[PDB]
């Protein structure tokens, strides 16, 4: 049995939000601006399920890859000869003669296998190009890296990122410069 | 006297869905001696995906919620909405009395039809043999919903069975609650009108 | 041993239907005398066993009763209905599946308040957004709308050559749920320069 | 050959309608009470006959138009579809003595690649397609564009969505069995005495060898998902114009030639794409019986001594290929006795994405197009299509025709039947093979009519083919009897 | 189990009368639903009959301020000659502007590669998607263009979707397992016999022999492989709430044709076209 968990996080990018006077996506301007002046819970709520609770202020914006590898094999061999023999002979007389024998002979032989295997793959990406990005998912695994694959799929991270970490600002910061923006 | 057999079945059932039909109909195409696929043709398929995606996972909205901007739309939004709890309990697969071997049931408009699961077949499932991880016994069923109790102290309230079929020799157990209990309609009636 | 010689008898059914059981399976073993000579006693095994439903057991959502309506909203024409999630579902347990907010009609009982930006020396395109002065007829689309660019003389100087975007730019200013642990809504304009 | 040939039979004429209000004319038909068969007489004389008539009753004929009416197609524009720089009423002139033209359609546009072929209708009980229905060179106001891959596209008004839903099933199977016997039985005998002897031998052999290979991969692959409007359709100009001459009074005759040129449904939503089946069925054996002896005897004596020696073997294979999108060297190389490289079945995808198949519907059936704002009278003209169209179904049906032999199928193509042949039969009723049995599959015959009421009933008796003959296979998949509610 | 031929059960009461079609209707349940093979329900699940409506046929409303678009839908008068097709289905804003009075609305024409399945509705019960709710690409006046990345393209989104993203994930399982068994037997017997004798001159003998000889082999193997793929390509689009949602021309028209009281047929016909649900938000890719 063999096994072999590969795991790897790296990070091509990393950004800084600024502090102050932001321009908001058009989408999220246009619900700040519905919602109503008097407090409701229902449609204030509705903001968190459309944008949710905060926003990037820092983040490092990387490639992912997971990969677990798993082989279990299992033989078993069997081989056997047998003989057996018995000879009985006798003779009587007294003019009268009888001479005799006889014979009880058998042989076995046996062979046997079996041999028995399963190998399991799991692994996952984020980030890179979906080309690359699969021809690196689709590696069995059965080596760890190969450095070919892995290396096409970092040189396509660099050009489509995923998240990887981050720290946080509450989304209320950011509404600003809107109608009745205080309140 | 001297006798021999052979046996041999070799199936195979490759599914994709994105991508283009080129790349779907050659990554699909079975080699024998690869029946996973080609490293350089499920590349290619990964490839044209991006170009030809289908939505794969989603979180659904019920349709009743965007009925807007037409002649009585509040009230025809609440008659969808029942209207959705019909089709539902037309459609809802508590009306076929289950397949054997795991199988799923669907209603196809007054009919039932089983979703055989692999190299199992025939019109109850009762054919062939399974293939995979299975835990054994038969899993519970549900019996349909019991017509909603008529709005005694403001809710309505209704009951399930669990008996269609009873969960048995060692399967798992229906998945929900017994019974079930909402508000009353006069909302609709009077604050509508 | 040759211990394929004694049967792949059936698993018996799993101890637990849901939380991690176990099942297992026995040979249908006669010693004989190849069975005390080909080494089977040492080296077979004589019973497997291995782990079954190792699914959490599946808790069902439970909703409260709804609230009252609410104070009705003067500039939404609205009132709206909340309840409460008793146990959220989990480990494969029966969704919520009815609405958790509700909404009706409303004949409201007051005025609106809200005030329009009269935004000082900025410059207020057709959505209202009130961007800076400086980018009237700066020759890239500032408004989003292009109304800052709606009509003009000689633009400013634009950045000279193409350039495109930083790779994935605008998941820098996506908003974050951080309760569900996704990003939800695009909150940030990473488009504008 | 066992066969007699079949000579169409029509019936006797219809009474004539009485003279229509508005088409001015009377019409008489027949029904088609034997299809002709296996050669017999090729028939089809006139099966609706017409005349001319003095009318002394009052037509409303003229829907108006507060659009624009079309001069040679009649159709009515709506008044801003002029001047567009587009052809709106099928003969271009809604865009005569125009000051300007005003296009809408920025840039170059496909039509979605066979998206004309969904415009006309379907003879369901066929699944061949008939004449245009509908105009899916009518655009209206148009020019929103869509993309499939890089290329862009302008929707038809008629179209809900086209729009490229991508799929593709395989499925592979190999079976094979083999099954071989061996029998041998020797002996030898012998005797002497000092005069007498004797010496016999018996040698035998028996064996049989068989193989079986049953293979058979299917490709099924979607490539577009279409949808037509619910409502509002603008219509085909040739089907608008045959629906215009129909009676307003029941004839049978005029309603069923509509739908021997236009179809009998319309496609309302589909499943574009292609088939890819192959699947081949082989069989093999070997048999053999050895036979030796010798006798021999003495006191004066004797000798006999005589061999025997037989081998047989028999192969039979039968392979069916069936393609259904794509182009026409992608179609061959795939129609070939071999199974694809995948390089062939790529480039037979790819082309399929071109030129698609249609793999599912959604019908709707043709007099929901008969709405009032295109034809005068128009419940009446839909209360006779759907009459109609229940008399025509039970026309047909390829219940009418003979049974074939050897598993045929019998298909009703006009008024003659053709019998379609399973590979391994050859002749007109699939008469000629080689093969002692084949199984037969049931065929039904055509189902008795509604008797009475408080709840009908209908019967049928699957004796058209009776299901056992030779070995026979499955017998019917339907309702053997079946009833429904006068209310 | 047997086959269990389809059952109707008797006509239930009819629905209120239908003020613009004139009509009333009554429904009938399915008493016994047809199982394992047995024959389906013939006729129809409703009838429909001629009724003098109480209740009033209901009107449209007009689009007041706003353009009315040919479909009865409307638009703002800021759309109108914004050289995008702002109407959905046949363009009506675009018609008949002089072309100093058109303007590029955007650099880019170009939606991502398969929005339009993103606006579709979802049964939920036979898990088929189901024709278009929402009008994906309605782009409000603004050009909102992405970079994407995936493909290195770049493609403009419709004002209302609340966020669309080319951030890859690729998930592989793959699970393979085989077994191989052989036996092999071989037995072999002997038996033998001989006697001779003399008496007084008189004698004679006797031998034998008798064998009897078996050999099996047997074989059993299995394989079976699966693999479990996906990818996303566009790992998020999450479509607005009902507010800021804009609906697709035929869907709206649907809607507008409801006949306003509950006659099942009509909505019925609607979620068979159109679906339970609509996506609110998901991942396009491939599996
Ligand atoms: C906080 C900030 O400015 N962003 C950081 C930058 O300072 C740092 O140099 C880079 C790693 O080199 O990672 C990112
Ligand atoms: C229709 O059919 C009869 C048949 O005798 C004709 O003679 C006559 O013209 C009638 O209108
Ligand atoms: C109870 O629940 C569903 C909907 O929640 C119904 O559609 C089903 O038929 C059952 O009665
Ligand atoms: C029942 O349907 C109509 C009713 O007259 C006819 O085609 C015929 O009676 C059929 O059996
Ligand atoms: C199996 O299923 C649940 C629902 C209960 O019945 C327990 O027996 C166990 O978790
Ligand atoms: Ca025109």
């Amino acid at each position: 049995s063999s096994f072999i968990r590969i795991h790897k996080v790296m990070k091509v990018l990393n950004f800084t939000t600024k502090a102050k006077d932001l321009h908001l996506s058009d989408v999220f301007l246009k619900a700040l601006n519905h919602l109503p002046l008097e407090y409701n819970s229902a449609l204030y709520s509705r903001i968190f399920d459309d944008f949710g609770t905060h926003y990037f202020t820092s983040g490092s914006l990387g490639g992912v890859y997971d990969l677990l590898y798993q082989f279990s094999s299992e033989e078993l061999k069997n081989s056997g000869l047998t003989e057996e023999e018995a000879k009985h002979c006798v003779r009587i007389e007294t003019t009268k003669v009888e001479h005799r024998c006889t014979t009880n002979k058998l042989s076995e032989k046996h062979e046997g296998s079996f041999i028995q295997g399963a190998e399991k793959s799991i692994s996952l990406i984020r980030g890179g190009r979906s080309e690359y990005g699969a021809a690196l998912a689709w590696e069995k695994g059965s080596s760890g890296l190969e450095e070919k694959t892995f290396s096409e799929w970092l040189e396509s991270v660099k050009e489509n990122p995923a998240v990887i970490d981050f720290e946080l600002a509450p989304i209320v910061d950011l509404v600003r410069n809107i109608p009745c923006a205080v309140t | 006297a001297a006798s021999g057999t052979q046996n041999n079945v070799l199936r195979g059932e490759p599914f994709i869905r994105g991508g283009g039909a080129g790349f779907i109909s050659g990554l699909s195409y079975l080699e024998l001696d690869n029946p996973a696929g080609n490293k350089r043709r499920y590349s290619a398929w990964a490839e044209s995906v991006t170009n030809l995606p289908q939505v794969i996972k989603q979180k659904l909205t019920p349709l009743y919620e965007l009925v807007k901007e037409v002649p009585c739309a509040s009230v025809k939004k609440l008659y969808l909405k029942w209207a959705l709890e019909e089709y539902l309990d037309e459609f809802d697969p508590c009306h076929c009395r289950p397949c054997q071997n795991g199988g799923l049931a669907t209603v196809e408009g007054t009919h039932c039809l089983c979703h055989c699961k692999p190299y199992t077949f025939g019109a109850a499932c009762e054919q062939g043999v399974l293939v995979g991880n299975q835990a054994g016994g038969v899993d519970g069923g549900w019996s349909c919903w019991s017509s909603w109790s008529p709005c005694v102290q403001g809710k309505k309230t209704r009951s399930r069975e669990c008996n269609n079929p009873p969960p048995s020799g060692g399967g798992r157990s229906c998945v929900g609650e017994t019974t079930e209990s909402t508000q009353c309609e006069d909302e609709e009636l009077e604050h509508l009108r | 041993c040759f211990c394929d010689h004694y049967a792949w008898t059936q698993w018996t059914s799993c101890s637990k239907t849901c939380n991690s059981g176990t099942q297992s399976r026995h040979r249908q073993i006669v010693v004989d005398k190849y069975y005390q000579e080909n080494f089977c006693e040492q080296i077979c095994s004589k019973q497997e066993t291995r782990e079954c439903n190792w699914q959490r057991c599946p808790i069902n959502c439970l909703l409260g009763d709804f609230g009252p309506w609410s104070d009705c909203d003067p500039c939404i024409e609205k009132q709206s209905k909340v309840r409460s999630v008793l146990r959220p579902s989990q480990f494969g347990g029966q969704p919520c599946t009815a609405p958790l907010v509700a909404f009706q009609p409303c004949i409201p009982s007051k005025l609106c308040k809200i005030e329009e930006a009269d935004c000082k020396n900025k410059f207020r395109c057709d959505s209202g957004r009130c961007i800076a002065r400086k980018l009237e007829c700066n020759g890239e689309n500032d408004c989003g709308d292009n109304s800052d660019e709606r009509d003009c003389g000689r633009t400013k100087a634009v950045c000279t050559r193409k350039y495109n975007p930083i790779p994935s730019v605008q998941l820098m200013g996506n908003g974050f749920h951080f309760l569900a642990g996704e990003p939800r809504g695009e909150v940030l304009d990473n488009s504008f320069t | 050959v066992t066969l007699m040939p079949i000579d169409c039979e029509l019936s006797s004429w219809s009474s004539w309608t009485t003279c229509d209000p508005c088409q001015k004319k009377r019409y008489r038909y027949a029904y088609l009470l034997q299809p002709s068969q296996f050669h017999g007489e090729p028939c089809n004389f006139s099966d609706k006959e017409v005349e001319d008539c003095v009318t002394n009753r009052p037509c409303r004929s003229q829907v108006r138009c507060e659009g624009f009416v079309c001069a040679q197609t009649g159709r009515c524009v709506n008044r801003r579809l002029l001047c567009n720089g587009d052809n709106d009423c099928g003969d271009q002139s809604d865009e005569a003595n125009c000051r300007r033209i005003y296009k809408k359609c920025q840039h170059e546009m496909d039509q979605y690649w066979g998206i004309g072929s969904l415009a006309s209708g379907i003879n369901l009980f066929t699944n061949s397609f008939e004449g245009p229905v509908l105009d899916h060179r009518y655009y209206a106001g148009g020019c929103s564009p869509h993309y499939i891959l890089n290329t862009r596209f302008r929707k038809p008004y008629n179209v809900e969505s086209y729009t490229p839903q991508t799929q593709g099933k395989y499925e592979f199977i190999l079976k094979e069995y083999e099954s071989y016997s061996d029998f041998e039985r020797n002996v030898t005998e012998k005797m002497a005495s000092k005069d007498r002897g004797k010496h016999y031998i018996r040698r035998t052999k028996r064996f049989s060898h068989t193989k079986s290979v049953f293979l058979h991969a299917r490709s099924d692959l979607e490539v577009a998902h279409y949808k037509l409007k619910p409502r509002s359709l603008m219509l085909h100009y040739e089907f608008l114009q045959r629906v215009k001459r129909l009676p307003l009074e029941y004839s049978y005759g005029e309603y069923r030639d509509l739908f021997r040129d236009f179809g009998t449904h319309y496609i309302t939503e589909a499943v574009l794409g292609g088939i890819y089946e192959y699947t081949l069925v082989m069989n093999k054996e070997a048999m053999e019986r050895g036979d030796y002896t010798l006798n021999n005897v003495h006191a004066r004596g004797i000798l006999n001594e005589i061999k025997d020696r037989n081998k047989r073997d028999t192969m039979v294979e039968d392979l069916v290929v069936l393609v259904r999108g794509g182009a026409s060297e992608h179609i061959t190389t795939l129609a070939y006795q071999e199974l694809p490289t995948a390089d062939l079945m790529q480039e037979w995808g790819d082309a399929v994405q071109y030129n698609p198949a249609i793999i599912k519907v959604k019908v709707e059936p043709l007099y929901e197009l008969v709405t009032a704002t295109d034809f005068a009278y128009s419940s009446t003209v839909r209360q006779n299509m759907k009459q109609a169209l229940e008399e025509f179904q039970k026309e047909v049906s390829s219940c009418h025709c003979a049974p074939c032999q050897g598993n045929g199928v019998p298909v009703l193509k006009g008024s003659r039947c053709d019998c379609i042949c399973p590979v391994g039969s050859q002749g007109l009723a699939c008469e000629v093979s080689y093969r002692k049995n084949t199984p037969i599959d049931g065929k039904w015959n055509c189902w008795s009519n509604w008797s009475s009421c408080s709840g009908r009933r209908k019967t049928r008796q699957r004796q058209c083919n009776n299901p056992p003959p030779q070995n026979g296979g499955s017998p019917c998949s339907g309702p053997a009897s079946e009833t429904l509610d006068c209310s | 189990s047997s086959p269990v031929n389809c059952q109707w059960d008797f006509y239930a009461p009819w629905s209120e009368c239908n003020g613009c079609t004139k009509t009333q209707t009554r429904r009938r349940s399915v008493a016994v639903y047809g199982q394992y093979g047995g024959q389906p329900c013939v006729g129809n699940a409703f009838e429909t009959q001629s009724c003098e409506p109480t209740r009033g046929c209901p009107t449209e409303e007009g689009c007041g301020e706003r353009f009315r678009c040919f479909s009865g839908q409307c638009i703002s008068k800021s759309l109108v000659c914004n050289g995008d097709s702002d109407c959905d289905e046949d363009s009506a804003d675009e018609d008949r502007c002089e072309d100093s009075e058109r303007r590029p609305s955007c650099d880019i024409d170009k939606p991502p590669p398969n929005i339009e399945l993103t606006g579709n509705g979802y049964n939920e019960l036979t898990g088929q998607f189901r024709n278009r709710v929402i009008n994906t690409k309605s782009f409000g006046g603004q050009c909102r263009k992405v970079f994407s990345g995936d493909g290195k393209d770049f493609y403009r989104l419709s004002g209302n979707v609340l966020s669309y993203t080319f951030q890859v994930k690729i998930n592989n399982d793959f699970n393979y397992e085989f077994y191989n068994s052989t036996w092999s037997y071989v037995k072999h017997t002997s038996t033998e016999h001989t006697s001779s004798s003399r008496k007084r001159r008189s004698s004679s003998s006797s031998s034998r022999s008798y064998t009897s000889h078996t050999n099996e082999i047997h074989k059993g193997k299995s394989y079976q492989l699966l693999v479990v793929e996906n990818t996303v390509e566009v790992a998020q689009f999450i479509n607005n709430n009902p507010e800021f949602l804009q609906l697709a021309e035929p869907f709206w028209k649907e809607l507008s044709h409801l006949p306003s009281l509950y006659d099942y047929s009509a909505y019925r016909r609607l979620i068979d076209q159109y679906g339970t649900h609509y996506l609110q938000s998901g991942s396009l890719g491939g599996e």
